[PDB]
């Protein structure tokens, strides 16, 4: 299947208190992988899953490098864009920024992104032909002149279709037992009485890998779009995701619902009943 | 700025079972900006320690956040995740349901 | 890998 890696980047000014606190993450699909954190004790890039470890010093030192360089001018930008909106010093603000790219089967590119945010909302993005530029507000056009003048926009493409895709390629593949695996949903369902004349079923998914999942309700054999509680994906802790769907039912009428359980780690869909 | 309240699931990572360890885990979403209180609780009381994920964003900028904390559930003890942001009049109480 | 490339607004 198609593979990619992001990385998500979040500065917030600390007015009073010192410096910004600056978290960097980084992501191959659903699998975190890096991370560096401002307030703690190493300040250098740390591994966050197994198969990044085995990378040298000298991976280490060149991505510690990068975070303090996106640190430094992420607090540099906190200054520049309380003056460009004329902000009062007392207030905290936040820049976030991800950049990524996207992979096929066969490693080729699909596409790439670079999107910085501030305060929440759109700032300044990279379009999709890696070429322009897309600014929010007038202040974001004063970044857009600036990134123009400077050729921005080609270094993000060689960043995006280089280097991006070279080490996606390199992780997958270091990574391929875990990365290119897909858990299959443990699924069950569970019943519990609201009074004699109505009971909840929930149809869970639990342990599965990748995120993405579709779970269904049907009442003999037709959808029950609207009459379903679905559950926000959330992560188990350890990697994997969960799910659950209910459905509200008449006492004596439970086994006339069906539960469908669709993920690409399955042989086949599975279908539950009560 | 719009701030953006946030969306709160407590939950367990195994299936519950009394007398058996497990993790009780308390995601936070769709929240902005990053600032945060969340405390893991037992029968009230705070559990000592939780730990938490490295903060992460959503497609449209909003955080989330992993809460966790090992635990082993009885018959009797209640757990529960207390929640704190600028958005919340005051801190936001959300019981753990092993069959939710 | 990140990008090395930092760029001022």
């Amino acid at each position: 299947g198609s593979h990619s890696m992001r990385y998500f980047f979040t500065s917030v000014s600390r007015p009073g208190r010192g410096e910004p606190r600056f978290i960097a993450v980084g992501y191959v699909d659903d699998t975190q992988f890096v991370r560096f954190d401002s307030d703690a004790a190493s300040q250098k890039m740390e591994p966050r899953a197994p198969w990044i470890e085995q990378e040298g010093p000298e991976y280490w030192d060149q991505e510690t490098r990068n975070m303090k360089a996106h640190s430094q001018t992420d607090r540099a930008n906190l200054g520049t864009l309380r003056g460009y909106y004329n902000q009062s010093e007392d207030g905290s603000h936040t820049i976030q920024i991800m950049y990524g790219c996207d992979v096929g089967p066969d490693g080729r590119f699909l596409r790439g992104y670079r999107q910085d945010a501030y305060d929440g909302k759109d700032y300044i993005a990279l379009n999709e032909d890696l070429r322009s530029w897309t600014a929010a507000d007038m202040a974001a056009q004063i970044t857009k002149r600036k990134w123009e003048a400077v050729h921005a926009a080609e270094q993000r493409r060689v960043y995006l279709e280089g280097r991006c895709v070279d080490g996606l390629r390199r992780y997958l593949e270091n990574g391929k037992e875990t990365l290119q695996r897909t858990d299959p949903p443990k699924t069950h369902m569970t019943h519990h009485p609201i009074s004699d004349h109505e009971a909840t079923l929930r149809c869970w998914a639990l342990g599965f890998y990748p995120a993405e999942i579709t779970l269904t309700w049907q009442r003999d054999g037709e959808d029950q779009t609207q009459d379903t509680e679905l559950v926000e994906t959330r992560p188990a802790g350890d990697g994997t995701f969960q799910k659950w769907a209910a459905v509200v039912v008449p006492s004596g009428e439970e086994q006339r619902y069906t539960c469908h359980v669709q993920h690409e780690g399955l042989p086949k869909p599975l279908t539950l009943r009560w | 700025m719009i701030q953006r309240t946030p969306k709160i699931q407590v939950y367990s990572r195994h299936p519950a079972e009394n007398g058996k360890s497990n993790f009780l885990n308390c995601y936070v979403s769709g929240f902005h900006p990053s600032d945060i209180e969340v405390d893991l609780l037992k029968n009230g009381e705070r559990i000592e320690k939780v730990e938490h994920s490295d903060l992460s964003f959503s497609k449209d900028w909003s955080f989330y956040l992993l809460y966790y904390t090992e635990f082993t559930p009885t018959e009797k003890d209640e757990y529960a995740c207390r929640v704190n942001h600028v958005t919340l009049s005051q801190p936001k109480i959300v019981k753990w349901d092993r069959d939710m | 890998e990140a990008d090395p490339t930092g760029h001022s607004y």
